């Protein structure tokens, strides 16, 4: 990009300026929760009384008795998506070094075509 | 009167003459340990049970000791000490029930010292295989000449039961008291002698075993365990790996593919 304004939303959407959370609920209600519905939160020792979106759920069987587990805004940090992330990046590496190789190469095959028109040209002028 | 008999290493002693103190007051056996894993589904009643097995059981013999005098209380409890236990198992049996033995390992037993010269005990032993056993195999003349009582007539007395055969159908009893599987680690052997390409059929247990080359009468194919052998060797990458069991009571063989066959069965009786 070339002008500023391009840049100043870039920018801005280049870093966070809140703190990062992650809210996780044990639910042991009657009420079925799916995948879309927008619940309302209220837990007065904790000071929340808000609106939470459901973003990850661990649902058991209907027969099994236990918990249900359910995860807004975003997910805990967990090591398993660190190394995900690790990995493709190294893969976005590879990939671009891969790419660069022949890049390189094709830089030193087009400087022959280029010394060719150098030794025509001092051949003409002779 | 009572006494037990201990079969080790190759030698047959009897307890109450062994120690001339000691007597033999009653014998019994534990309860067969049926031991059983279960699993629970959520949402329905009851446990479904898996396989069932049979722990080791507990054969003990109750007995006192009268020594002569104190030294010779202490040496008589050295040297029952001494010969009871030994690093490897061995067997057992009793003169109520002669033609039973049990192949077992000591367990700990503490002297109770009534008195100067007195002392109770009682003697525990590990049946670790989960069973009892006849006190030979079926080709022993000693299993069939001591006594064997099953559901009333002694078998000892019986005159059907053979097992060494010479025509292609038969019959072989089993007198245990469940199947024999050399697959849960039995004993059981078979020798065959006979010219042609052999096919052993259990059609009682619906069993198999082929071996898939031609046969000799010189030639001695002996299945034992999980092993069959030609000339005592293992040829197993020629058969169809077949493993045969005897069914309680009466087993019917069939034998095809060969003649002139002789075949012989050798194993001992389970009993729980």
């Amino acid at each position: 990009i070339t002008n500023n304004d391009d840049l100043l939303i870039f920018a801005k959407k280049q870093i966070l300026d809140v703190p990062e959370t992650a809210l996780t609920i044990a639910y042991k209600g009657k009420e079925p929760v799916s995948e879309r519905d927008v619940w309302y939160f209220i837990h007065e020792p904790m000071g929340f009384e808000t609106e939470v979106k459901v973003t990850k759920i661990k649902s058991s069987h209907p027969w099994s008795k236990k918990f249900q587990e359910i995860g807004f805004s975003n997910s805990r940090r967990d090591m398993v998506r660190i190394q995900t992330q690790i990995a493709n990046q190294v893969k976005k590496a590879s990939v671009d070094t891969n790419k660069i190789n022949s890049f390189s190469s094709i830089a030193m095959n087009a400087y022959d075509s280029r010394i060719l028109t150098e030794v025509v040209g001092v051949v003409d002028g002779d | 009167m009572s006494d037990l008999f201990l079969e080790l290493n190759g030698k047959v002693h009897s307890l109450s003459e062994t120690f001339p103190g000691l007597s033999v007051q009653e014998v019994s056996r534990q309860s067969p340990q049926l031991s059983m894993e279960t699993a629970e589904i959520a949402g329905t009643d009851g446990v479904i049970p898996g396989m069932t097995q049979f722990k080791p059981f507990i054969f003990s013999a109750k007995c006192n000791l009268q020594a002569l005098d104190i030294p010779d209380y202490h040496l008589a409890v050295r040297e029952i000490y001494e010969f009871l236990f030994q690093r490897d198992s061995y067997y057992i049996w009793s003169d109520q029930m002669p033609g039973i033995r049990y192949e077992v390992h000591p367990k700990p037993v503490d002297f109770s010292r009534e008195s100067d010269r007195v002392g109770l005990l009682t003697i525990e032993f590990d049946v670790f295989k989960g069973y009892a056993e006849s006190r030979g195999t079926s080709l022993d003349p000693m299993t069939f000449e001591v006594d064997l009582w099953q559901m009333g007539m002694n078998l000892s007395n019986r005159d059907d039961l053979f097992y060494v055969f010479r025509e292609n159908t038969f019959r072989v009893y089993n007198a245990g008291s469940d199947r024999v599987n050399p697959l849960m680690r039995h004993e059981l052997d078979i020798a065959m002698t006979a010219n042609g390409t052999p096919t052993i059929h259990n059609l009682t247990t619906g069993e198999s075993f082929e071996y898939r080359k031609e046969l000799q009468k010189t030639d001695v194919l002996l299945l034992n365990n999980i092993y069959p052998l030609v000339n005592n060797r293992r040829v197993g990458k020629d058969t169809n790996h077949g493993i045969i069991t005897l069914e309680k009571g009466w087993n019917d063989f069939e034998i095809k593919g060969v003649t002139d066959v002789t075949i012989a069965f050798n194993f001992p009786f389970i009993y729980r």
